[PDB]
């Protein structure tokens, strides 16, 4: 049973729809599943992924992300800020550096000197909510 | 959090993994998701995994790794699955804490496509696409 | 780098793995002494390991995570350390890299205190003290 | 055959010695483990663990660590700076807080609100390798 994906929680169907995008077409695998995840990243309403992700209780919005190909390439990030796209940093972890983590400034550092740049991931939604949990 | 694992037409597998995190965490807390034997696993030999639960619980089972081993040893995605998470809980136990506060899920694919998903408590749902169309199942 | 794991005169084990990491590594890069399945896992059921060699090599192996799974199924240390490495090698063959630049290599202790170490290159030494006293080794 | 400790390279045997104290005297393999590994992180010439050791190639010295008991708890730190002993900083880790892995500039500021103290893990050796580097 072949092509076939399966991704977490219902953000996942609509997740799934662009990952088969590729997949229906003959694609791999691996551009598939970062096609997939990145919708969910670029959605401010998916507040646990990305962009619309709740910050630290500094308020700071810090994402974590990894890839891992057929052959055991692997790339990861994490605690990175400003780069709504995590995945694809990882994945240029994976395809351009000798190494396979990289975490916080030095993962916006690469992901910088790769072409990503700094957008706000905190958004008006995620702040207020912040700031209804500093109360509490 | 959202974990992807797809197995393409060459019968390749391959995965992701991606999060903001827990909600007002620590300065500089880092979950299951960029840790490659807790959040995500591939095996194109075998098959891959992905995690869904509390993030510390994922890191200190490595489930994901455990899940593709049992695939190894010989259990299909769903008896992978199942054992991994009964397995945490008698850890769960064994540390003395309450099953309630403790969620820790897989979804498990093979190289033959087979599928397969379990979880400590009800609640998580995860979204299927092959051939017979996109499907959200319940472990 | 250094990992260290024990078993103590009540029968519990434990373990610790340090590093400043590869030198002149780019910013922001860890390898597998911070990773639970990778640098350092213990199961107190089980047994012990600590792994040795370069770090991305073992993060991608989950290599400590699998001896200890290897000593669940039944291997002595030194055999769960030997298979270990062994799959590894499979895999570096899959991956098209030259064996000579990698290393990876593990040292192993289960709930008997019975122990074991193996690496894919020679050069490797790891201390072993007990009641008989204190030896350098060589896997 | 208890007690008994492993530890990695020629440096584990001086290491040892240290576990050995604890262990002999019938003490805790956590308690253990813990202390051998820090005289390693303490000594300046071991440019391979703490304080002395060999910083990323921008000259940061960046330490990592992970601990873990009999009974499932863990802590790690990675990619700190400042602190010469990253292995009680992931015992805190592991013991004070609902986390398991701190990285970056948070495991400092967590280290330091533990007491802590910040020091330059940069020898005059390692500087002077560092910028030899730098040239080649």
């Amino acid at each position: 049973n072949k092509p076939i994906v399966l991704s977490t929680w219902n953000f996942g169907l609509h997740a799934n729809v662009e990952a088969w995008k590729v997949l229906s077409k003959g694609g791999k695998a691996l551009d598939a599943v970062e096609k997939g995840v990145r919708l969910v990243e670029d959605d401010p309403t998916e507040r646990s992924v990305g962009y619309g992700g709740r910050p630290d209780r500094d308020g700071r919005v810090t994402l974590d992300a990894c890839i891992m190909d057929e052959n055991y390439n692997i790339g990861s990030v994490a605690c990175m800020e400003h780069i709504k796209n995590p995945i694809s940093v990882a994945r240029a972890v994976m395809e351009k550096t000798p190494h396979v983590m990289l975490v916080g400034d030095g993962a916006l550092e690469f992901a910088l000197s790769q072409g990503f740049k700094k957008e706000n991931l905190l958004t008006a939604e995620s702040e207020k909510e912040w700031k209804e949990w500093l109360k509490t | 959090t959202i974990g992807m694992i797809a197995l393409d037409a060459q019968g390749n597998l391959s995965g992701a993994c991606t999060t903001s995190g827990m909600a007002y965490k620590m300065h500089g807390r880092v979950g299951d998701s960029p840790i490659i034997g807790a959040g995500l696993f591939v095996d194109n030999e075998i098959g891959a995994a992905t995690a869904t639960g509390h993030g510390e619980e994922v890191i200190r089972t490595v489930g994901t790794h455990l899940v593709v081993e049992l695939m190894n040893q010989g259990r299909t995605p769903q008896q992978a699955c199942k054992e991994a998470v009964e397995r945490i809980v008698k850890i769960v136990n064994r540390r003395g804490k309450n099953l309630k506060d403790i969620q820790v899920g897989f979804i498990a694919l093979n190289k033959k496509g087979e599928y397969g998903a379990y979880c400590i408590q009800d609640g998580f749902n995860f979204a299927v696409h092959d051939q017979k169309g996109n499907r959200l199942e319940t472990p």
